């Protein structure tokens, strides 16, 4: 039974309360109102349930609500008025989004939300009727109020954004009853002048936390509490844990205004002697067996870390006045080192440690790490096993894609069907002044196949510039001209052999497995694809795979795909034979992939090869020149710099292997070249 | 990854009834298990039982007892200390693990939900920032090393 | 507890006792926010007025009258001579600088308090009431125990043992004191104490046998220094019990 | 209505974020706007908002202009809110009817589905006729099924209205038979969609029980649908996005696709099929004309159907006499020859005739109040018993009936045996109630029975256990990994492993599963009728409540009578069941002005 | 008497810079903007620049700029700067007497 | 090197818990009163707060009826329903609850009783059974064996003429409306809720307070009974209705004392 201070009946609701009473000097952040919704009294309230709160929140994320209530609210705080990414903002968008569909582009320079549309857009009128309350009080505690007008405050706060339930009665219960108890204790000595939020604020989060450590005993249980409570009660067995220096004994310094501190006297408070009374009146309650524990080594460092002066007294005074009967007449100090020495016990640093299961003087009674001690379990096994697997008749062409996209993600997430959730990234705190990563690649994405069909990119200017995934005023148009630029450089090359194609159908009937699946924008020049990316072995995998698949029945021509920095993927025309014994070999990889995991790395792999490749001779050199390049390319590749994520920085390839073994490498080597070989073969 | 494969666990501990989190948190490194177990344990429908049965009382203790002995059952049942001493480099891994587990226990002692301790951990992922008790520790003392 | 006790004997001792003290922590707060910036004027207050006057929104004088309104409790606990005198508007000498600014300040919250409808009443005078009103007094007052028992050190403070011995003369008190020594140890003031002290010994509750303080009375003297500090033979009784040695005292 | 004057945050601040700074006219056209699209309602007209709003002197007097704005159409195009279709705002005033944009442009594709791409596959007539011939064995009367299957083979874009018990599984499994027997070389990629999952299993094993009959080839069996998909699995819906796979770019690659349960179809859902269909895609509905409104809001079946009382058209009526061979009447006037082409009616129920009871009071349910009391009234042809309910003791009594309905249940729990009887004696009896919490609804029923079972020596309840054996519940959300969908029973039982939940597989099989690996589980002793659409039951037993809710209406009460077989009991008062008949959901639209032109 | 110690400032500080990024580059036309951009990209590398900086003991700036002088004062007096250069290369144009 | 981990032989404690009795188990009337255990804690400290000798006052009703939170209207009837309970008698003389002084009284006293043996529930009810004649149903609860202290908190405690009593208060009555509240409902009500071991604990608990502190004590002669007031079973017309005196056959209590002392 462990006597400690005291848990509070409702920790976050108190923790809300003071968050709602900080109203007007919060920046009111998507974070912070959210983490006041993750209240349940507050969810309930306003009927938002935990199934809303979680439509909320990637209704919040994906709007571009950052921060800032109102337009007044981003004026009042010495900020000029951009009159995007606020809760007004994200709001109207929302109801617009209700109303409008994404397609028709924008009304007032906001551009409509195309997620919350049916009924569930009532959750938005939930929202909406919070943030509206929460903008009344911030009218509300702004200005400064006498004591006799913050009565009705918090109570009518409190059938505001809370309600009732079975558990938080005594939460609002103690929040009346202090805050009366504050305002009754201020108007009993009848303060006229005017008492600002924050210092009721601040009074009020002082005596939350003003719960007392408890001093409850227990005569069934042991009792877990600390020195006060029982200072000379005659226990027997004694123990005194946390006696290192600084903590105990505690010290305090001194107000420094104080006449007390510099006059002492004989009654007078002071808790360095008290702690220093408390571990004697320890030392002479205990009856039978003594147990002082300290922390006298650190387990970050392992430094050496000092007992508490008491402590070291002591041990001074029991080498001084007793001596082992081993020794018994060599000296002082060593007899007293000696004896300082056999009394102090080194225990181990880990539990699993085969020094604690020793028999003798110290044996611990752990049964749960008595096997883990002994090291007599097998280690863990290697994760690649044979496992049995029948290809079946009709094998799908996207299944074949997602395959050579990813093959130990396809091993893993298809065969086992174990894929990695990763929990979604957290809502920034500010607005995007530069773009990065998806919301750029989108915005490529979107401007690539805009100026593909030669359309009017001011309206996807406006359009991206409505929706706040621009940055505001003139560095938006700075960056929409640079990748309007870049976009049209590509476009250039991309639409200079272009025609017209439509999506055409595919079955085939490789090694008695049958392929079926559609080729989508398929001219009669051959096979056209732009990505806005940058040149990499997977698109010429994909480009590679498409272009096998679409020369295997009819279709004489090229494969072409145009990436960014001037990137070319090619693959010329081929025969039926060549086409169906590629096609062969893919389907013969797709089919080992699935037993076990197909070690093919797309990155490192392709550049371990084009670094080995001759494309002038078409053989591989075997000189060391090439073996030493080809090393340095793979560890490029693999792990990466501070500034790009490498493939080995990802968690299908964490779970194979913790560190990448040389002969796993020459594995994927092999690997590599029995499958990417016609990639860097056939590319021109 | 450590941290990354107890969020998976208590995600897996908190809802075990749907079993993409649950067949997501058993396959990682720190349980284990080859493909053929985890083959033989999605075709099996009564070890998928057992399994799910034995995760629903490790969810009454989580809830019933705490964090730090729902940890220690399933680090006793399943045998996975034993098994991490004698892979070689799994000490460091299994000394992580009980570092995480004893910053959790301090964390949900202060904690009065269950779904809060799983938040904070999701967070304390998500931010990587360095604290004086959130670093990593020594791994051995008892054998000696090299030291940079 | 002992102050819920000694609150208990003011009630049942003295008629007419309001139950919630004028002198509260908050309330002594709250007295001297609002007097505070009417003494800013006044010369002795030079000090805070350069640590108030140059940036406020109420936020340093709500402090400072939170540390002044517990440094006031703290002498109602401990100090009442010391209130005494500054209610009389006498400084006591020999104390440190931080005294032009708190006796003034005292003194104009007893006039505050003694103007506004809030009694007069505090702990300290209630103190030296009850200890007056059961010095004077002849016939026992009604609805007082027969006998108190008083186990361990820390279950009476050593403040109240004026009271103790003010409530000794009509009820009978055991003290079960818990010494770690079983001889005297504490200190002494002067040397025509220690013959008061020598005179005094300790009979025995079941064996009725007399034994002295001391081990030897021949060298007690020898033992205390001129200052007045027993050389304890034991280190750590003396350098761990000095609380035990003021209680003792 | 009642929930109409009591307005929802949302439309405020829907109007006060849209209107603003402007005109409280618009104002309150907004709030008005979202108030009926939160209930379902697609269009608003303005004569409704011009004479049943107290406020119209009011914004007759706020607004000031040279013509005084005294029409509601120039006050709402006054402002920069409402357009007449052109410039991207949130609300569209085309037809003297006001409504969001989203609805606007949803209804213009759904009428410019059922008006221009409707066109008329011109195929043999004669194979078509031997082939109705050598499948339909009936040839002596009319009969409205061979007559469905010609119009939706004839056709591109087909709607079939009918009711549970008519055979519409058997008239689709005929017309994919004489579709594939048509088309002989021509290759056809049948597929299925339904709005719910358990409904999905349910056509799945009904058209293959019905395909399995009629006689194939080996080329014929190849062509066999696969399987009935969700619309939206068969659109690719994302959790997260709204983004399909697809959407508008990449049509999906069918030949022929069957829609069951239509009734279900919400607009948008209804617009995002259409948008995701080629150009020679053939479609066709099923459905019920009478049955309950959709899900979200919108009412498309309904609207389609209500122009199969019209009838068909001169020349149509000619064509299907020649293709049927029969006599087949045609409809008086043309108004819109397209969609009343497409629609058909059936009348002719297989499973009960006029002998029973039950069809009648489902004829009678779209007629007057009186007509459902005189249907009950006589000899009540041992089918339909009416229980009154307005106390304790008429509670006890439906409670003591309910007994007997779950009689076989109980005895075949007691006497421990298979757990197949079990499901399949739990269902044949079925009450179903309209609302959920209080006195009368699902919580208030199930605790109800739950005391009931405590109070009489029938089940066995441990009070802190709640997974006691022979309790009956129902899963909320689907599942593809455990194979149940929502709407599925499971019987909680011990078979000697410990207390797990049995489930009825459409297979023939059952399965035992744990009640861990339940997501949802809710106590399902009755029902809701919005949530028990699609099955059906032996014995079937509607409650209402007594206080008046907008809950119980025409369509709910005839949901309630067609989800019984053979026999329905009745607990509710003289007067909700008056009341409930003539108050109509009715759901304005302007399908019914785009259809007239 | 009583305050509360943060243990790291990153997120104040960029707090800070952000609010000084707000008032500072948003009202700038696209002739300072353009500059702006091609000094940092946005305020994170402005941040990454004076982190060293900011924190301890702020140095002292070897000729800094007068405090009435804004970023459209320097924009405009490097726009006559080089305006000087275009006029004296327009007019001594059209011939050439170096060997 | 080898190693074993060593197997505990004895158990490192015993049962041994400090318990109390539940670790061992027109428009406005009283009828009508909202039956919880906050309620009903409501009443218990109204009796326990208000005193006997003085007359009740109606507007210090309003003022504990303000502070605890219920309703205004209830307040005039619960007045008078509190001076109709204390002007019934509740003795087999008829001495009333005024008739009590400050010094005469004493309430909610803590008790802690020492128990040595193990506590066993079959050794224990016989006993019971073999005195007591409610015992005749009410079969027997089980619980473990409990060694330790026993805690226990009663109600009122008063003298009376040179003779003790005990009084406790009950006052959940949920179930009964109308004047059915008899000797024999409320045997039944003694009888479902066990309080029957409950007020054998406190007559030995009083037994060993009255032994330790009155020297030459004599069970028959200072003891007198033990009474239980059923707070909405209290008439006006109806004295014995709403009360319940029960006195113990003084042989269940040394045999008692023998058990839990050794």
């Amino acid at each position: 039974a462990i006597s400690d201070r005291r848990a509070r009946q409702s920790h976050p609701v108190l923790e809300a309360f003071i968050s709602l009473l900080s109203l007007p000097d919060s920046r009111f952040v998507s974070e912070d109102v959210l983490a006041l919704l993750d209240v349940p009294v507050l969810a309930a309230r306003f009927d938002i349930t935990e199934e809303g709160l979680r439509y909320l929140r990637q209704w919040v994320n994906e709007s571009g609500i950052r921060w800032g209530i109102d337009d007044d609210n981003v004026r009042e705080l010495e900020l000029p008025a951009t009159g995007q990414h606020t809760w007004r903002f994200g709001l109207t968008r929302m109801l617009l989004g209700y109303a409008m569909e994404s397609a028709q582009g924008e009304w007032q320079s906001v551009l409509p939300y195309d997620e919350s549309s049916g009924l569930i857009a009532e959750l938005v009128g939930h929202l909406a009727s919070l943030l509206m309350q929460l903008n009344i009080w911030r009218r509300g505690l702004a200005q400064e109020r006498p004591l006799e007008e913050w009565l009705p405050v918090c109570r009518d706060m409190l059938n505001a954004f809370f309600l009732p339930d079975a558990e938080t009665e005594a939460a609002m219960t103690l929040i009346e009853q202090q805050w009366q108890a504050i305002i009754a204790e201020g108007l009993g000595a009848q303060y006229g002048d005017a008492v600002p939020l924050s210092l009721l604020r601040d009074e009020l989060a002082q005596r939350l936390d003003q719960e007392r450590i408890s001093q409850r005993f227990l005569a069934g249980p042991v009792n877990i509490c600390t020195l006060m409570p029982m200072r000379s009660i005659p226990f027997k067995v004694v123990c005194l844990l946390g006696m290192n220096d600084g903590v105990y004994p505690r010290q305090l310094a001194p107000l420094g205004f104080d006449l007390m501190s510099q006059k002492p006297k004989r009654g007078d408070r002071s808790r360095r002697d008290d702690d220093r009374y408390l571990f004697l009146e320890a030392l002479i309650s205990a009856q039978q067996k003594l147990y002082i524990s300290y922390i006298g080594r650190s387990i970050q460092d392992n430094s050496e870390r000092f007992p508490s002066v008491l402590v070291q007294e002591l041990i001074d005074y029991i080498g001084q006045s007793h001596y082992l009967p081993g020794d018994e007449a060599l000296n002082c100090d060593e007899s007293e080192a000696r004896v300082k020495a056999h009394l102090t016990c080194l225990h181990t640093r880990m539990p699993f440690d085969p020094q604690n299961y020793q028999p003798g003087e110290r044996q611990s009674y752990a049964r749960e790490w008595l096997p883990a001690a002994s090291q007599a379990g097998k280690a863990h096994s290697e994760f690649v096993q044979p496992l049995p697997f029948t290809l079946p008749e009709t094998v799908p062409l996207e299944t074949l894609q997602r395959f050579w996209a990813h093959p130990v993600r396809a091993f893993f997430q298809m065969r086992l069907q174990v894929n990695f959730r990763t929990e979604d990234s957290e809502i920034p705190d500010t607005e995007p002044f530069i773009l990065e990563g998806l919301s750029r690649y989108q915005i490529n994405q979107q401007l690539l196949n805009a100026l593909v069909e030669q359309d009017d990119a001011e309206r996807l200017f406006r359009r991206f510039r409505a929706a706040g995934d621009l940055p505001y005023g003139a560095f938006g148009e700075i960056f929409w001209e640079t990748q309007c630029q870049e976009m049209q450089q590509l476009a250039d090359r991309v639409i200079a052999c272009r025609q017209p194609g439509q999506s055409m159908e595919i079955d085939l009937a490789c090694n008695g497995v049958q392929i079926t699946g559609w080729l989508p924008q398929v001219q009669p020049d051959g096979l056209l694809r732009w990505r806005p990316s940058l040149l990499s072995v997977a698109q010429g995998m994909q480009l590679w795979l498409e272009h096998l698949v679409y020369c295997a029945s009819g279709g004489n021509g090229e494969s072409r795909l145009f990436l960014r920095k001037d990137g070319e993927w090619r693959f010329p025309p081929l025969a039926a034979e060549q086409a169906l014994h590629y096609l062969s070999q893919l389907i013969e990889g797709y089919r080992e992939g699935m037993s076990a995991p197909l070690l093919v790395l797309p990155e490192s792999g392709g550049a371990w090869l084009k670094t080995c490749y001759d494309a002038q001779n078409d053989a591989m050199l075997d000189d060391d020149s090439t073996l030493q390049k080809a090393r340095t390319k793979f560890l490029q590749a693999y792990e990466g710099n501070m500034m790009v994520r490498g493939e080995g920085d990802d968690i299908w390839y964490q779970r194979l292997w913790r560190q990448l073994t040389p002969e796993t490498m020459e594995a994927i080597v092999e690997q590599s070249q029995r499958f990417l070989l016609p990639l860097f073969r056939f590319n021109q | 990854l450590e941290a990354q494969e107890m969020l998976w666990l208590l995600q897996a501990v908190m809802t075990p009834e749907r079993e993409n989190t649950l067949r997501s948190a058993l396959a990682t490194s720190m349980m284990g298990l080859n493909a053929l177990d985890i083959e033989t344990l999605n075709n099996d429908e009564h070890a998928w039982d057992v399994v799910v049965e034995e995760f629903d009382g490790y969810r009454q203790i989580w809830r019933k007892r705490g964090v730090m002995p729902m940890l220690r059952a399933l680090m006793s049942a399943r045998n996975i200390a034993e098994n991490l001493l004698a892979t070689a480099g799994g000490e460091r891994r299994l000394t992580d693990i009980l570092h995480i587990s004893e910053l959790l226990q301090e964390a949900g002692t202060q904690l009065e939900s269950e779904h809060a301790l799983v938040r904070w951990l999701s967070q304390h992922i998500l931010e990587p920032d360095s604290n004086a008790s959130s670093q990593q520790m020594r791994l051995e003392s008892d054998k000696h090393l090299v030291q940079i | 507890l002992p102050a819920s006790f000694i609150w208990d004997m003011f009630v049942r001792v003295l008629p007419e006792i309001p139950k919630e003290s004028a002198f509260n922590k908050q309330s002594m707060s709250w007295k001297l926010m609002t007097l505070l910036p009417q003494l800013l004027e006044r010369e002795d207050f030079t000090l805070l007025r350069h640590y108030l006057t140059d940036d406020s929104d109420k936020r340093k004088l709500f402090q400072l009258s939170s540390k002044a309104a517990d440094l006031f409790d703290q002498y109602l606990v401990y100090r009442p001579d010391w209130l005494a005198q500054w209610e009389t508007g006498h400084l006591v000498e020999g104390l440190g600088e931080a005294q032009a600014w708190q006796a003034p300040l005292w003194k104009a919250l007893v006039e505050y308090t003694h103007q506004l409808g809030q009694p007069r009443w505090h702990r300290a005078n209630l103190y030296q009431r009850f200890i007056e009103t059961l010095e004077s007094a002849t016939t026992c007052p009604p609805g007082l125990p027969s006998r108190v028992f008083i186990c361990g050190i820390s279950a009476l403070p050593p403040v109240y043992l004026q009271a103790l011995q003010a409530l000794g003369k009509h009820i009978e008190i055991h003290l079960l004191f818990t010494n770690p020594c079983r001889y005297y140890w504490g200190d002494i003031k002067d040397p025509a104490y220690l013959a008061k002290l020598l005179t005094r010994q300790r009979r025995h509750s079941f064996e009725d046998r007399e034994l002295p303080l001391f081990r030897d009375s021949e060298n007690a003297g020898q033992l205390f220094n001129s200052d007045g500090e027993q050389d304890v033979g034991n280190p750590l009784l003396a350098s761990w019990g000095k609380l035990g040695r003021d209680y003792i005292y | 209505a009642v929930e109409h004057k009591q307005l929802r945050p949302l439309d405020v601040q829907f109007a006060l974020t849209v209107a603003g700074d402007e005109h409280p006219a618009v104002t309150l056209a907004a709030a008005l706007l979202s108030h009926d699209a939160g209930e379902g309602h697609v269009c608003l007209p303005l004569s409704r908002l011009e004479n049943n709003e107290a406020s119209h002197p009011l914004l007759a007097t706020c607004v000031s202009e040279i013509g005084e704005l005294q029409n509601w159409e120039e006050c709402l195009l006054a402002s920069q809110a409402v357009s007449r279709g052109d410039e991207p705002t949130p609300m569209i005033l085309c037809g003297d009817r006001l409504y969001l944009n989203r609805m606007w442009c949803n209804e213009r594709t759904v009428a410019r589905f059922f008006n221009e791409v409707n066109h008329a596959i011109e195929v043999d007539e004669a194979l078509l006729a031997q082939t109705l011939d050598k499948l339909f064995p009936v040839s002596d009367e009319i009969n409205w099924q061979k007559v469905a299957a010609a119009v939706a083979l004839t056709r591109r874009i087909s709607v079939i209205s009918g009711g549970p018990g008519t055979g519409k599984t058997t008239t689709v499994a005929k017309l994919l038979a004489a579709l594939i027997q048509m088309a002989d070389g021509e290759r056809c990629r049948i597929r299925l969609a339904a709005p719910t999952g358990k409904a999905a299993a349910r056509l799945t094993e009904s058209l293959g029980k019905a395909l399995r009959q009629l006689p194939l080839t080996d080329e014929q069996k190849k062509r066999i649908p696969e399987d009935a998909s969700t619309l939206h699995r068969l659109l690719g819906a994302q959790p997260g996005s709204q983004r399909l796979r697809h959407h508008a770019g990449n049509p999906l690659h069918l030949d022929v696709l069957v829609v069951d349960e239509a009734s279900m179809i919400d607009l948008p859902m209804m617009s995002r099929l259409i948008d995701a269909l080629p150009d020679h895609a053939r479609v066709i509905f099923l459905g019920d004309r009478d049955q309950l409104a959709s899900v979200e809001a919108g009412a498309v079946l309904g609207d389609i159907c209500a122009y199969a009382n019209a009838g068909f058209t001169a020349e149509r009526a000619r064509q299907l006499s020649r293709l049927t061979g029969t006599h087949v009447p045609a409809g008086t006037g043309t108004e819109a020859a397209s969609l009343r082409d497409s629609l058909c009616l059936l009348q002719k129920s297989y499973r009960f005739g006029s002998d029973s009871g039950i069809g009648q009071l489902a004829a009678a349910i779209n007629r007057g109040d009186k007509t459902a009391v005189k249907t009950v009234f006589q000899q009540d042809f041992t089918d339909i018993e009416k229980r009154l309910l307005q106390s304790g003791e008429d509670y006890i009594a439906m409670l003591e009936e309910a007994l007997a309905g779950y009689g076989r249940y109980l005895d075949l729990l007691q006497a421990r045996a298979e757990p197949d009887l079990i499901i399949q004696a739990f269902n044949e009896y079925q009450l179903l109630c309209a609302l959920r919490e209080g006195p009368f609804g699902v919580a208030g029923l199930n605790e109800r029975i739950e005391q009931f079972m405590q109070q009489k020596r029938k089940i066995h309840r441990h009070p802190h256990s709640r997974w006691y054996e022979g309790r009956p519940v129902m899963i909320a959300r689907n599942d593809s990994a455990l194979g149940l969908f929502n709407g599925d029973i499971g019987i909680a039982l011990d078979r000697g492993q410990g207390t797990r939940v049995w489930f009825a597989m459409p297979d023939g099989n059952i399965k035992s599963v744990q009640p861990s690996r339940l997501p949802e589980h809710e106590t399902t002793w009755a029902m809701t009728v919005h949530k028990s659409q699609g099955s059906e039951f032996d014995h079937a037993a509607l409650i209402l409540p007594s206080q008046r809710t907008p809950v119980v209406t025409r369509e709910l009460v005839y949901t309630a009578v067609t989800r019984a077989r053979r026999r329905l009991s009745l607990y509710a008062d003289e007067r909700i069941l008056s009341a409930a008949i003539a108050t109509r959901t009715e759901r304005r639209s302007g399908l019914a002005a785009l259809f007239s032109s | 008497f009583e305050q509360q110690l943060i243990e790291d400032e990153s997120l104040l500080r960029y707090q800070a810079c952000a609010d000084f990024w707000r008032r500072h580059c948003y009202p700038l036309p696209r002739e300072i903007a353009q500059v702006v951009f091609e000094t940092w990209k946005g305020p994170q590398a402005l941040l990454r620049d004076i982190n060293r900086y900011l924190q301890g003991e702020a140095p002292v700036i070897k000729a800094p700029p007068p405090d009435d002088e804004t970023l459209a004062s320097r924009h405009a007096q490097i726009v006559a700067r080089i305006d000087t250069v275009k006029q004296q290369w327009r007019d001594a144009v059209g011939e050439l007497d170096a060997l | 090197a080898e190693l074993n981990a060593k197997t505990l032989q004895r158990l490192p404690g015993d049962n041994w818990r400090v318990t109390s009795y539940s670790g061992l188990q027109p428009t406005l009337t009283p009828h009508q009163f909202p039956r919880g255990a906050s309620p009903g804690t409501f009443l218990h400290s109204l009796f326990e707060d208000l005193d006997f000798t003085q007359p009740v006052d109606p507007n210090w009703v309003r003022e504990k009826l303000e502070l605890g939170g219920f309703e205004s209207q209830w307040e005039p009837v619960l007045t008078e329903w509190i001076t109709a309970v204390l002007q019934a008698p509740l003795n087999e003389t008829g001495v009333s609850l005024s008739q009590l002084s400050a010094r005469n009284k004493q309430v909610e006293m803590e008790f802690y009783l020492p128990i040595s043996e193990p506590l066993i529930a079959s050794q224990l009810d016989t006993l019971i059974r073999q005195f007591d004649p409610l015992s005749a149903g009410c079969p027997p609860l089980e619980f473990m064996q409990v060694r330790g202290m026993l805690k226990g908190f009663i109600d009122l405690v008063f003298r009376h003429e040179g003779r003790y009593y005990l009084l406790a208060y009950k006052s959940n009555w949920l179930g009964e409306d109308s004047s059915a509240y008899t000797q024999q409902a409320m045997a039944a009500a003694m009888q479902a809720h066990r309080y029957d071991l409950q007020y054998q604990l406190y007559t030995l608990a009083l037994h060993r307070y009255l032994r330790h502190r009155i020297a030459d004590y004599d069970y028959e002669h200072h003891f007198g009974g033990v009474i239980y007031l059923f707070l909405r079973g209290v008439d006006k017309e109806h004295p014995q209705q709403g009360i319940y005196t029960t006195r113990p056959n003084a042989g269940l209590i040394a045999l008692m004392d023998e058990m839990f002392a050794g």
